[PDB]
RNA sequence: CUUUUGAUGUUAGGGUAUUGGCCUAACAUGGCUAUGACGGGUAACGGGGAAUUAGAGUUCGAUUCCGGAGAGGGAGCCUGAGAAAUAGCUACCACAUCUAAGGAAGGCAGCAGGCGCGUAAAUUACCCAAUUCUAAAGAAGAGAGGUAGUGACAAGAAAUAACAAUGCAAUUGUAAUUGGAAUGGUGGGAAUUUAAAACCUUCCCAGAGUAACAAUUGGAGGGCAAGUCUGGUGCCAGCAGCCGCGGUAAUUCCAGCUCCAAUAGCGUAUAUUAAAAUUGUUGCAGUUAAAACGCUCGUAGUUGAAU
RNA sequence: AAAAACCGUAAAUCCUAUCUUUUAAAGGAAGGAGAAGUCGUAACAAGGUUUCCGUAGGUGAACCUGCGGAAGGAUCAU
């Protein structure tokens, strides 16, 4: 039948490139900074 | 593991509405066949 | 054949994997000992379910038993000798009183912290894993490391560390090199 | 199916009718398989 | 069901290392069974044990130790204290080697290694130094055994920063800027370890700033923690274990940003345990949801006043 | 020593006889799913002849009729 329309649309999105750097931290210092951000400043 | 033998489209149940994208298989162990499903938006034309 | 040495676990996981109360409360003992993941957390639960099923057994058991006697003295002197219990009330029942905070409190990186010696409990982390922390004549640099009674009172730096005595490090060294240089010609 | 044959709650082909229908069916299935014998 | 051709016993012998229908002759008609015989199936070697479970239970155990059986498939045999032995011998069935065609040789379910099979599994390495065994018993030998190579089966510990000053919303905190200390990972050389093989530990030299020495795998409607944010598509393409989403406003498709979870680990498939008081002895239901035999008698079974 | 005979232990091959598993096929006849199909209107209200059970006949189809039973009935009542 008609299966000549497999995969229309993602061959339809226009492409775009993604952001810069903004390196993350990990690790014990990540929990820090979950931990200043959801209970330090609240109180 | 299997041969791949045709490509099929099959319909969806009532409510909805589409075309699934799926192949036919012949196993290698005993030589039968089954109907397997192709994942993904344009992954049935990764398939000779 | 097989070898004859054996392994065990030491975490378990929680069962239910988002409930909102257990996950601010582990975030709550995270950010106080400042630990990494919630394996730390799942490890000390597992070592005090241990002790209090042991506890539990005991107290079923009759008073005046021999097997209670022997078990209930040798856990208790454990206990005891391990900083969790104290000295007024070792009587088999205060051992099912113990909380998590009560062991979390015996970690080396936690008494480095509270025995001045170190600005914050993650500057505290990372100096044990710099070689700069002696128990009583030993360098150790392992965080998780339980503090005995005994040992409390010879926590101090290492000889063969720039804190306590010894030659600086790689920078200082470097520094001093070039700035002789600098001064020599 | 016992006692729950010719339970209606829901309009379906009564119940002694297609017990009937299905005699007749194994009637002739018997005499073509004796026929063969 | 078994019993003509030993099935159950008695008598006399034979044979064996010894008892025995183990075998031979004569005699008798016995032996087992609804408390399941005789048969069928097992993707069944049995235990010590393993997984999960409050207590009961359910499911696994080819595989470190112990016992049994076998050496392509069957049968027979020599030596010897010990074998119905197979890196001992003799035949037949299958497979296969060399050849001057007359003949002669064979058995990896021992260690490596190859083909095939498949979703599915490592080096044709070093050594007798340790543990032990054999001998004409210090001194020889041992793919038993040990050592290394491959190895995200499984298990344990544990990095990817910390601090100070200055600015800045609230003593904090840090989408920032400055500046000095502290450290392994990494390269070289040693002291050691080891059959002057390599790990590990310990010293000396060099050596972090976008510390480019740059963390991932799945998700964000509900169950279930986390976005009524932008662009594209328009019942198509696709998603979705389940309910569901998709016709211009798509919180669910395809992307960008941001958040959430676990984290050197995280998803998917099949099987199994709890959840399941949905197999119920503890502990289920049977008027109408599934389910009291049409009714009575009756053997086996289960249960039976007081002294 | 070669070589024979006999009573035994007995691989192997063949012919029959059952049994277990897998499998071909003219034709016949069920079930499930799908699509806007053709014919009627049997059930749900007294569904326009109250419904249903066992049995026995008949008819394109759903169904109709005889004999005995039930209320889960449209009657807890003269
Ligand atoms: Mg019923
Ligand atoms: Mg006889
Ligand atoms: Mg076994
Ligand atoms: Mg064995
Ligand atoms: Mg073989
Ligand atoms: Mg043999
Ligand atoms: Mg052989
Ligand atoms: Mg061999
Ligand atoms: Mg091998
Ligand atoms: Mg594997
Ligand atoms: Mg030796
Ligand atoms: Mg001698
Ligand atoms: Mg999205
Ligand atoms: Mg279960
Ligand atoms: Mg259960
Ligand atoms: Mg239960
Ligand atoms: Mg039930
Ligand atoms: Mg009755
Ligand atoms: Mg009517």
């Amino acid at each position: 039948g008609s299966l000549a329309r497999a995969g229309k649309v993602k061959n339809q999105t226009p492409k775009v490139p993604k952001l810069d750097k903004k390196k993350r931290l990990t690790g014990r210092a990540k929990k820090r900074q979950l931990y200043n951000r959801r209970f330090s400043d609240n109180g | 593991k299997g041969i791949v033998v045709e490509k099929v489209a099959i319909e969806a149940k009532q409510p909805n509405s589409a075309y699934r994208k799926c192949v036919r298989v012949q196993l290698i162990k005993n030589g039968k066949k089954i109907t397997a499903f192709v994942p993904g938006d344009g992954c049935l034309n990764f398939i000779d | 054949p097989k070898s004859y040495r054996n392994y065990s676990k030491t975490a378990r996981n929680p069962k239910r994997p988002f409930e909102k109360e257990r996950l601010d409360q582990e975030l709550k003992l995270i950010g106080e000992y400042g630990l990494k993941n919630k394996r730390e957390i799942w490890r000390v639960q597992y070592l005090l379910a241990k002790i209090r099923s042991a506890a539990r057994y005991l107290l079923t058991l009759d008073e005046k038993s021999s097997k209670r006697i022997f078990q209930g003295e040798a856990l208790l002197r454990r206990m005891v000798r391990q900083g969790l219990l104290g000295e007024n009330e070792e009587k088999l029942d205060y051992v099912l009183g113990l909380t998590l905070p009560k062991l979390l409190e015996r970690r080396l990186q936690t008494k480095v912290f509270k025995l001045g010696l170190a600005k914050s409990v993650h500057h505290a982390r990372v100096l044990i894993r710099q070689r700069h922390i002696r128990v009583g004549k030993q360098m150790v640099d392992i965080p998780s490391f339980l503090v005995r009674v005994d040992s409390e009172k010879h926590i101090d730096f290492a000889t063969t560390s720039p804190f306590g005595g010894a030659r600086p490090g790689r920078v200082k060294r470097k520094s001093l090199k070039k700035q002789k240089e600098k001064t020599e010609a | 199916h016992g006692a729950s044959r010719y339970k209606k709650s829901r309009a379906k082909m009564r119940w002694k009718w297609k017990k009937k229908r299905t005699r007749r069916l194994q009637k002739k299935r018997r005499k073509m398989r004796q026929r063969s014998r």
